């Protein structure tokens, strides 16, 4: 019901994808790539789908 | 007791959906707004403007504002009701803490007039009608949409607004040779209650010259909190020390994004369609009815 | 909201494939579709004071993080699994019902 919808500055962030370890990837790697380098402000809403 | 005619699974899924409508980290549903005309240099939408040391409280009413001939022409008058002097020039009025708690039945140039003695006089007006929502604007996304003072004045009352604050952590630092631009960014409407209820972390960067930037916010220690699965159901933490009965998630009010979900495997199925053996019976004439 | 929840498709790393710090974590197995949860950013992010309030955090006795297969029951007679309790990336009021 609550996920977060996060924000990013578009000056400081790297477009790109994060690229971790393979084994990591599925697991660490979309909150990497959520939590960004460049976040500015982080929401938890309600979900939207 | 008809249990308001509904199910008995669904008045227990009721009681966890009472707790989500009544959490803070929601109600982000803004009541209460504040002209003001301080100035503009740190924006982040928490900041509530204090009101200064020598500022006199005056409720708004109808019978304070009145045309008067002044100096050759009609001026909208003030009455400060500590006092009772009359004020027809909004360049020289006392500094009055109003506070509009209706704003029906008020002309436009009443409302012309207030804030018009914001600017000039340098004025505080709550205003405790007025809902909205707020969106943190990051500072190179910009101010999208404005919100004139001709709507926050003169609107129905049930009208819903969207105020866009900025957070201005991330501005980028000016050169040390660049020599300065000209106007400064000004401010008109501030908020009451503190914005930003559903932020969580805000400005993930690292500031080079001290550890962690100023006022960034790090996720709560119940975000991260698992915990077990109890005996009933109900979503426990983790237990604080020893020999102690965790917390469960559903007294307190922060929230947890890590949970023990019960949930079936392949080997279950339920609700698929079962095949049996009937017999009939051997004779119609040999059934017994009673007494069974 | 009358969902229930059946295993989706569920992967199972390898132990020496995992980092040390993902080990820790996992709770040998996990669904593929993760989700979003900031425990995970443990020795991963670039930002040194998350990093810190995160491991400063996490080292505390008062929480601890999972992510995977926890509880199970077996049944009586069949001898297979049946119930399952996985710690999924999931708000809590919507796993509560």
């Amino acid at each position: 019901y609550l996920t977060y919808s996060v924000k990013y500055e578009d000056q400081f962030t790297k477009k790109d994808k994060l690229r971790a370890s393979e084994a990591d990837d599925r697991i660490v790697g979309p909150t990497v790539n959520l939590f960004k380098y460049g976040a500015a402000v982080v929401n938890i809403d309600l979900n939207r789908d | 007791w008809s249990r308001y005619f509904l199910d008995e699974l669904r008045l227990r899924r009721l009681s966890v959906g009472l707790r989500l409508i009544t959490n803070p980290r929601i109600a982000r549903r803004f009541d209460g707004v504040r002209i003001m005309y301080l100035t503009d240099d740190d924006p982040d939408p928490d900041f509530v403007p204090d009101v200064p040391e020598g500022y006199v409280a005056v409720q708004y009413a109808h019978r304070l504002f009145s045309s008067s001939l002044a100096n050759k022409r009609n001026r909208v008058t003030y009455t400060h009701p500590p006092t009772g002097m009359a004020y027809p020039s909004p360049t020289g009025r006392p500094h009055v803490h109003m506070t509009i708690n209706e704003r029906a039945g008020m002309s436009k140039l009443v409302a012309d007039n207030i804030i018009a003695s914001v600017i000039k006089s340098n004025w505080v007006v709550d205003i405790h009608d007025i809902e909205y929502t707020a969106e943190v604007m990051t500072p190179s996304e910009g101010y999208t949409q404005h919100v004139d003072a001709e709507s926050i004045m003169t609107a129905p009352k049930g009208k819903l607004f969207h105020l866009q604050f900025m957070d201005g952590l991330l501005r980028p630092e000016p050169s040390a040779f660049d020599p300065p631009a000209s106007g400064e960014d000004m401010r008109l409407i501030y908020p009451l209650q503190p914005i930003s209820v559903a932020r969580s972390m805000r400005a993930i960067v690292n500031h080079n010259e001290v550890d962690r930037p100023r006022g960034a916010v790090a996720p709560s220690s119940y975000e991260m909190d698992t915990g077990t699965l109890s005996r009933n159901g109900d979503l426990l933490y983790s237990p604080v020390a020893n020999g102690q009965v965790g917390i469960p998630k559903l007294e307190v009010d922060h929230i947890s994004f890590s949970n023990v979900v019960s949930m079936m495997t392949a080997n279950i199925r339920t609700g698929d369609d079962m095949a049996v053996e009937r017999v009939n019976p051997d004779d119609v004439r040999a059934i017994n009815i009673r007494n069974a | 909201d009358n969902r229930l929840v059946i295993v989706g498709e569920t992967t199972t790393p390898m132990s020496n494939t995992l980092s040390t710090v993902v080990n820790n974590v996992l709770r040998t197995t996990y669904h593929n579709n993760v989700g979003v949860n900031p425990a995970l950013l443990r020795d991963f992010t670039q930002v040194n004071w998350l990093n810190r309030d995160i491991t400063n955090m996490l080292q505390q006795a008062g929480t601890k993080y999972g992510l995977g297969l926890t509880e199970t029951r077996l049944d009586y007679v069949r001898l297979v699994k049946t119930i399952v309790g996985h710690a999924l990336n999931i708000d809590h009021f919507a796993a509560s019902v």
